Formats: structure tokens, C-alpha cells, sequence
């Protein structure tokens, strides 16, 4: 995918400021909470009875983080993220074989919490771009559906 | 469908827009433009840039039919039974575009009341949206 | 919406369905199986393979769910509310699958009912089977 | 997309006896009569009143068989679908700015076609198969926007 100067400097320097310990778990939970049908996938994490539940579940936090990696990953990678997602595509589509409609959710639910954490700094361009980064890592984790 | 909780956190929300509600409403469809190009052609009428008066004034209606949703969530296909016409007839709006503006609706409340925001909120305010979304979709003919 | 055409040409393409019902709701599975293998995960219990006595009763559980919903057609998100609540709470199936099975049904009618199948009556059930999507997804919690 | 040679030759053996004076304008008159949003990008087109008006049109069976023209091209190059339809993603995503899900409908709608046609020669493997052609096309089409 291709992002201009300004909206690659945006995105940067956005990210930067993440609470990479945080945001992940954060988007995972919600979607967990929003669509529910994802817990589907996550039996073994335990507690997901209660909004609170989920968003306190340490499992949640901690694979959250590691979903957030990958975005970190994808970032690095803008023109390259079919083979920066290979490995995720061959686990998520061959192995888990997860609708990828839901790898746009989860990319959605990570912009609301990047706008739930920056509030007027995610700007509507700022959004635009993060929208076409996380469009990206979507299309590329879901290659091996197509 | 909506639960009694969904509904007392819609309400809730929605209430602490206030007087920003047009304006709310003016930067949703700011964000779905720029983040969503192809939204753009709905509104050739339209200067679709940043301080628009067109957008500001559009923003209002917009919120201005969520705030009668909201207020009439019971009573939605009815209150909005005008609105489902002019979007699906004449307008022919496609129905992935409701999920747009529902997404960037999101992310201005996000933007805006982080402490109303919360999980929970968020998931009542997507069904809110999502069913919204379900009646302006409903009588393509 | 339904109109009353929809509800016309819906009962009459499902009226010549008849003993064949449970088959194609067989016939629909097995192409969505095939087809959309994502699918395949919800029936871990099931063998899939061509001529499955499961694929065989399964089809026919679904023909008499949307029979049951053409007979009820006014009244479907009550003749349907169990069902609803079973695939949502309890399996957790992902809506985007019911898009998936829809038109798998669609296909399977065009292949056995060639005369009915006309534009108009392909129109109607395509917005028959997504009122029944509607209301089987209505329940996520 | 990679089919099997079982699957090519399904596909391959289906299309032979495929209409191409009829199928194409037979898909797009469904597309505009099941989804009538879509009537929005053909005001040009004159009557669209009502579904017989829709299938009568003779613009719509002539724009059809350019639709049916541009499927029987994807199947003969079913490794290379980017390049393929490069200039109709650019017409289709650039210009005219359709929504890509409505490529995966009238992919699908087609599928309805052929099942129309062929009757329990259109089997769920040969389905299958057809699935993985108008997929491919449809993403190849939308890859303007990806
Ligand atoms: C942009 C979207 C996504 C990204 C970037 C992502 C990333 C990841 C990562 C980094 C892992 C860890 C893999 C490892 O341990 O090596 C993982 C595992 C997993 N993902 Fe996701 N994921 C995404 C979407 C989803 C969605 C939507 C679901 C289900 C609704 C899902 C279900 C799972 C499951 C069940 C695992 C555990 C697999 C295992 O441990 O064997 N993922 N994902
Ligand atoms: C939450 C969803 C939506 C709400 C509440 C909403 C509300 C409204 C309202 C209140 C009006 C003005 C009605 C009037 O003046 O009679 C309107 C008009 C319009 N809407 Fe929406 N709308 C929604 C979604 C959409 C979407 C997704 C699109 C297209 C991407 C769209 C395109 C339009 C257009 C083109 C007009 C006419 C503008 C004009 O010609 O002046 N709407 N909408
Ligand atoms: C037109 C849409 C559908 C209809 C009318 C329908 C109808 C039914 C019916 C009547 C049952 C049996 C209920 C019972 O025995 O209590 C059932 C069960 C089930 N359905 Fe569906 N269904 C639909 C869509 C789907 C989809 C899209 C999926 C997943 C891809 C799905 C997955 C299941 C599963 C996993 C079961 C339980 C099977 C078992 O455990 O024995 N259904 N459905
Ligand atoms: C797999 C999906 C599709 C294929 C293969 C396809 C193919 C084509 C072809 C071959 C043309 C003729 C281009 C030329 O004259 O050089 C065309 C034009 C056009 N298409 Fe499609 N199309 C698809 C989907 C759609 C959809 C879903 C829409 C709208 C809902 C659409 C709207 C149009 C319009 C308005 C034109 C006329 C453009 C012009 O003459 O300037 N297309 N398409």
C-alpha cells in the first residue's frame, strides 16, 4: 500500500507514542466484547463472561501485545507486507481459517483505540492513513484466501 | 437487537454530545471522506473540504437523525421509515457505505469522550449504529 | 422489507420445492462446504464427504427452519427467535457465513427450479434469505 | 488463484457451452434487478422501471457481453489476473469508484447464471471451482484500491 510522506510521517510519528504494552490487548478485547462471535477462536483464554473480564484477562492482554507486534512489524514494512505476513497468513487462513472479514474489524477497533487514546491528535488525515495502513495488513493476512 | 443496557448506554453517550452534535456529526463525514475515497461521489454538490459549510451543515442533519433515533429506539424503522426511502431510492446508496460512517461515528466518539468510550459503550453504540444502518438500508427497490 | 410480491414469489418457489426439501438444504451445505471451506469448522462432528447421512439430516433441519420461516414470514424474528439465539450464543457463527449459505441456497434453487428461478423471484428470495440472516444474527451478546 | 486440473478442466469444459451472446447481459440484468443500488453507475442506460425492462434493455445485453468477455480473458490467464485487469481495476476503482463488494456480487451472480443454465451439470465441485475464478477476478479487479 501507498502512503504519502506526510501520511507516513503522520503514522510514525503517531506509533511512536503507542503504549505498545497496552493498545494491542486493548483492540483484542474489544473485539472480543464487540463482536462476540470472535470468541469463537479463544476458548482457552477463560474468562470472556463480561466486558470486564475480557479487558482484565491476562491472556487477552498478553496476545494482544503480540498482535500489536505484527502491526509494529507491518509499519516497517509498508511495501512489503505480503511477505512480512506469510507466516500469520498461512496460521490464521490455512490452520485457524478465520473469515478475514474479521482481520478488518480488528484493524477498525485498533483505529478506535488509537483515536480513544489520542483524541484530537487523530486527526481526520491521520486517520486516512492509519485506515490505508491497516487496509494493507488485512489483504496481506488474508493472501492466502486469494 | 438492542438490550435495555445497550439502550441506557446509547442514551447516555449520546447525551453528553450536546451542542457538539452537528459538529460531530460534520467531522464523521470528514473522516469517512478522506478515509474512504469512493464515499466522496455521493456529494459532487458538495465542496468536500476541511471547513466546508455544506459538510457542517450536512454533519447537523446527520446528527440531527441519530438524535431522533436515539430518542425513538423502540419505534427506529418507523422514525427513520423517510430517511430508508430517500437513502435506498433515490439516493441508492450502497450498503457498505453505512458501515463506513458507522466506523468513523465511532472513532469521533472515541476522539471526543474518552470517558464514555468504554467497552461496553462501544459495543451498544455499534448495535445502535449497525441497527440504525439495518432500517436506511431496507427498502432498496 | 418484504413486499407482498416478495411474499408471493417466495411461497410460490418454496411450494415447488416440496419433498425435495430437505435435499437441497442438503445440496446447500455440501456447496457451501466445498466452496467456502472456512465453513467447515462449525461441523467438526460432522463427516462432510458426499452422500453424509449428518449432511443429509442437517439439510433437512434447514429446509424446515425456512419453511418454517416462509410460513411465518410476517412474524419471523419470533418463528425464528430460538434458532437465533442458538447460533449466535451457542456457536457463535460468524455473519458473514450466512451471506456464505444464502447463496449457496440460491444456487441450489437455480439449479433445480428453472422456470421459477427469473429475475424477479431470484430478487425475492435473495431478500428472503437475508431477513432470515438478519434475524439469525440478532442475538451476539 | 490456483485451481486444480480436475477444477480447470470443469471450468474450462463449462464455459465451452456458455452463451457468451446471453450470460454476460444476464448477470448484469440480475445484478441491477437483486441489487438496485447498483442501477446508481448506469443512468445512461435508460428504462430500468421494472425487472423485464431491466432484462430487455439491449444496453444491458450489450454491456454484458463486455462483462462476459472480460471473465472468459481471467480464465485464460488464471496466474496472471493483476495484469490481466489492470486497466478495467483503474477504470472500475480510479474512475468510476464502485464499491469492490460489488464485484464479489456480480461474481456471485454470475455463479446463479451458470446454475440457471446447466442445472445438476453446475455441481458443487464444478461450483467450487467457478467460486475460486470470480474471487480471483473480483480481487484482481479491486486491486486498485489494495
Ligand atoms: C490484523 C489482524 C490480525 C493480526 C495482525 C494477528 C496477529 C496474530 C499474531 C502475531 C499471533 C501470534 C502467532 C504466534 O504465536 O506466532 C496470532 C495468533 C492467533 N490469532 Fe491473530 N491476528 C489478527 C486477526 C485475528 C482474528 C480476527 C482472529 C479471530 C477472530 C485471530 C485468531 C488468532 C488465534 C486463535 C491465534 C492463536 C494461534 C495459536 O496460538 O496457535 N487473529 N495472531
Ligand atoms: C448513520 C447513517 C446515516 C444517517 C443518519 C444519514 C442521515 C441523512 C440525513 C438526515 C439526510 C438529509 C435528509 C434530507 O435533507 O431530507 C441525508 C442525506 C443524504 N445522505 Fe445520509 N445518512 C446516513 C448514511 C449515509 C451514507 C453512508 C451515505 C453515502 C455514503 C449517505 C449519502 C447521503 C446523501 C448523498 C444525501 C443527500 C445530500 C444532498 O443531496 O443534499 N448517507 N442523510
Ligand atoms: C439460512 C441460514 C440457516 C438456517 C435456516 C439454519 C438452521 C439451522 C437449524 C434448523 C439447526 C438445528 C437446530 C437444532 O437442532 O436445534 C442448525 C444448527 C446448526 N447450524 Fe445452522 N442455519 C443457518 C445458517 C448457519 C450457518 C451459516 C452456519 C455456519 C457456517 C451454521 C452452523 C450451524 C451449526 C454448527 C449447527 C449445529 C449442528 C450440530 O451441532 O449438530 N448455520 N441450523
Ligand atoms: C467482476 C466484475 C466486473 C467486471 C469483469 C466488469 C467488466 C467491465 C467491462 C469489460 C467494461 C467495459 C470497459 C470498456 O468499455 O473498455 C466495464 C465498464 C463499466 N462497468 Fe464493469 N465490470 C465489473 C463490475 C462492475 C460493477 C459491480 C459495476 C457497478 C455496480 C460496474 C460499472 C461499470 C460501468 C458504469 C462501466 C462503464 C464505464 C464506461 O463506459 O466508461 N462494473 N466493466
Amino acid at each position: 500500500v501507498h502512503l504519502t510522506p506526510k501520511e507516513k510521517s503522520a503514522v510514525t510519528a503517531l506509533w511512536g507514542k503507542v503504549n505498545v504494552d497496552e493498545v494491542g490487548g486493548e483492540a483484542l478485547g474489544r473485539l472480543l466484547v464487540v463482536y462476540p462471535w470472535t470468541q469463537r477462536f479463544f476458548e482457552s483464554f477463560g474468562d470472556l463472561s463480561t466486558p470486564d473480564a475480557v479487558m482484565g484477562n491476562p491472556k487477552v492482554k498478553a496476545h494482544g501485545k503480540k498482535v500489536l507486534g505484527a502491526f509494529s512489524d507491518g509499519l516497517a514494512h509498508l511495501d512489503n507486507l505480503k511477505g512480512t505476513f506469510a507466516t500469520l497468513s498461512e496460521l490464521h487462513c490455512d490452520k485457524l481459517h478465520v473469515d478475514p472479514e474479521n482481520f478488518r474489524l480488528l484493524g477498525n477497533v485498533l483505529v478506535c483505540v488509537l483515536a480513544h487514546h489520542f483524541g484530537k491528535e487523530f486527526t481526520p488525515p491521520v486517520q486516512a492513513a492509519y485506515q490505508k495502513v491497516v487496509a494493507g495488513v488485512a489483504n496481506a493476512l488474508a493472501h492466502k484466501y486469494h | 437487537v438492542l438490550s435495555p443496557a445497550d439502550k441506557t448506554n446509547v442514551k447516555a453517550a449520546w447525551g453528553k454530545v450536546g451542542a457538539h452534535a452537528g459538529e460531530y456529526g460534520a467531522e464523521a463525514l470528514e473522516r469517512m471522506f478522506l478515509s474512504f475515497p469512493t464515499t466522496k461521489t455521493y456529494f459532487p454538490h458538495f465542496d468536500l473540504s476541511h471547513g466546508s459549510a455544506q459538510v457542517k451543515g450536512h454533519g447537523k442533519k446527520v446528527a440531527d437523525a441519530l438524535t431522533n433515533a436515539v430518542a425513538h429506539v423502540d419505534d427506529m424503522p418507523n422514525a427513520l421509515s423517510a430517511l430508508s426511502d430517500l437513502h435506498a431510492h433515490k439516493l441508492r446508496v450502497d450498503p457498505v457505505n453505512f458501515k463506513l460512517l458507522s466506523h468513523c461515528l465511532l472513532v469521533t466518539l472515541a476522539a471526543h469522550l474518552p470517558a464514555e468510550f468504554t467497552p461496553a459503550v462501544h459495543a451498544s453504540l455499534d448495535k445502535f449504529l449497525a441497527s440504525v444502518s439495518t432500517v436506511l438500508t431496507s427498502k432498496y427497490r
